[PDB]
């Protein structure tokens, strides 16, 4: 039939977009998920285009 | 503050060399009483060491010889690490409970259960709160929080949105959230948002934003007494009786169950047991029924060390009609070692008066200190210590910057010592009401 799966209804776990470690925090500015203040420090001073790449690694985008 | 200057306020500890238990001639506010301070330090060591259970120590000596001061010095040199219960023996004559029950509760208060636990606490400044309240309420909402090091946004579950609205949490508020309970404490208002707080009056304080991670595990080390566990288990709000009183006589089978459970927690390693001290001030106010209970209460494994002070000589035991040393029955005195306090020498009185003149904001001229020392020898340490306050108040009436002999002389003249008070009584026996009820009111 070639139509053959559906999304899960379970809530997904949250991982840091940078280091992949678990992420308690979601940055409201760039919407990257991050592990700790050390990674937040690099996120907020990323080269301007890089934020969309960390999203795109999980298929997320601003648009 | 709310602590005023009081008779023991100068006692900061026991004044003993911790490396050797050698008492220093003076330190930490204790003067002399060296052998008694050494013995109290040996008791202090085995209190901290915990391995020894249910020993009773009596401190015996004339009034004003530092018995309470040594008791206060031990309490100050144990601190929070060990439960310290102070009981005036007058206190157990309750109308709510029998005196052996009151005396049981005092022993139970003196053993701590130390329980070590963690929680994740989230703390920071609220950047904003959105709650839709979509008729209806608490449907959905987002929370932004920052420290100085991080900012994060959270979707809130509905029972958290109730908590936020219950605490009227607002942009700029510095909050802690305990996650597992979900209680919110507003630690303060952030200074940067001060302009927003138009309803807050100018008396309002403000704070700097928190620092570090928004979330961390903070470990709390609770210590809860056996008495508190006993009272908690009495009724559906048993703890509420830990404040108002109105505990009954707690049933023995409740205590016996709790002792078994606390032995389980110890063996399971979930809790430590922390033996404290019960200090019974003026233990001779107890009666013969009390001493009989104490004798076997001390044989319990979960007994504190009991420390006791008595003024009394060979004196009538209460609740009977015969006399014994300290007013304590010999069968009880068989279970007790005794520390003696001696009277002070004139230089020790001078030093105690000096210390008391440091704790009170008083300047004594050297001749005023010499006169108070002489008065202390003649009229007792306590009376000369009460002349210190009196002399400062008289000096301030004459606007003097230092207390002079004139002020001490006015004090001695205005306020009688016990001996002159007795002599006044022994002269006024016709004007004072006698033990016969007889009195003459005529001139
Ligand atoms: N050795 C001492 N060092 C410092 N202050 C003392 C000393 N002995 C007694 N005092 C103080 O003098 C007063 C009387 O002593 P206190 O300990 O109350 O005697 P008692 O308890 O035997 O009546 C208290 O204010 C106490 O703090």
């Amino acid at each position: 039939t070639n139509i053959e799966s559906a999304p899960s209804l379970a809530p997904m776990k949250h991982y840091c977009d940078v280091t992949g470690l678990p992420a308690p925090y979601l940055d409201p500015k760039t919407r990257l998920r991050y592990h700790n203040k050390e990674i937040f420090a690099m996120i907020r001073n990323l080269p301007q285009g890089m934020g969309e790449q960390f999203l795109e690694a999980r298929g997320a985008h601003t648009v | 503050g709310l602590n005023l200057i009081a008779a023991h306020s100068h006692i900061r500890g026991l004044g003993v060399d911790a490396d050797t238990l050698e008492p220093r001639p003076s330190s930490q506010g204790l003067v002399g009483q060296e052998k008694a301070r050494k013995a109290a330090a040996v008791v202090l060591e085995m209190i901290k060491q915990g391995k020894i259970a249910g020993r009773a120590v009596l401190i015996a000596g004339p009034p004003s010889t530092g018995k309470t001061a040594i008791a206060m010095g031990m309490a100050q040199s144990l601190g929070q690490d060990v439960p310290f219960t102070t009981l005036a023996a007058s206190e157990i004559f309750s109308l709510e409970m029998s005196k052996t029950e009151a005396l049981t509760q005092a022993f139970r208060k003196s053993i701590g259960v130390r329980i070590k636990e963690e929680s994740e606490i989230m703390e920071g400044e609220v950047v904003e709160i959105q709650i839709d309240r979509s008729t209806g309420g608490a449907k959905q909402g987002k929370l932004t929080i920052k420290t100085t090091d991080m900012e994060a946004i959270y979707d809130m579950g509905s029972k958290m949105i109730d908590a936020m609205t219950k605490e009227r949490v607002m942009a700029g508020d510095i909050i802690s959230i305990d996650k597992s309970s979900g209680k919110i404490t507003k630690l303060g208002r952030s200074y940067a948002r001060s302009r927003d707080y138009d309803a807050m009056g100018v008396d309002t304080k403000f704070l700097q934003c928190p620092e570090g991670e928004l979330q961390k595990r903070k470990e709390v080390v609770h210590t809860v007494s056996l008495h508190e566990i006993d009272v908690i288990n009495s009724r559906t709000q048993g703890f509420l009786a830990l404040f108002s009183g109105d505990t009954g006589e707690i049933r023995s089978e409740i205590r016996d169950q709790i002792n078994t459970k606390v032995a389980e927690w110890k063996e399971e390693g979930k809790a430590e047991i922390v033996p404290g001290v019960l200090f019974i001030d003026e233990v001779h106010m107890l009666d013969i029924e009390c001493f009989s209970y104490i004798n076997r209460a001390l044989e319990s494994d979960l007994a504190p060390i009991v420390i006791m002070a008595s003024n009394r000589g060979v004196s009538r035991i209460r609740g009977t009609d015969y006399k014994s040393p300290h007013g304590l029955p010999l069968d009880f005195l068989d279970r007790v070692v005794i520390i003696n306090t001696h009277p002070y020498t004139p230089d020790e009185l001078r030093q105690i008066l000096s210390i008391r003149a440091q704790e009170e904001e008083v300047d004594l001229t050297p001749d005023a200190l010499a006169l108070l020392t002489k008065i202390g020898q003649e009229a007792g340490l306590r009376y000369a210590s009460n002349l210190i306050t009196t002399s400062q108040l008289i000096a301030a009436k004459r606007r003097a910057k230092q207390v002079g002999v004139e002020d001490v002389q006015r004090s001695f003249k205005l306020f009688y010592d016990p001996a002159r008070s007795v002599r006044f009584v022994q002269e006024s026996e016709k004007r004072l009401i006698g033990n016969d009820g007889v009195v003459d009111f005529s001139y």
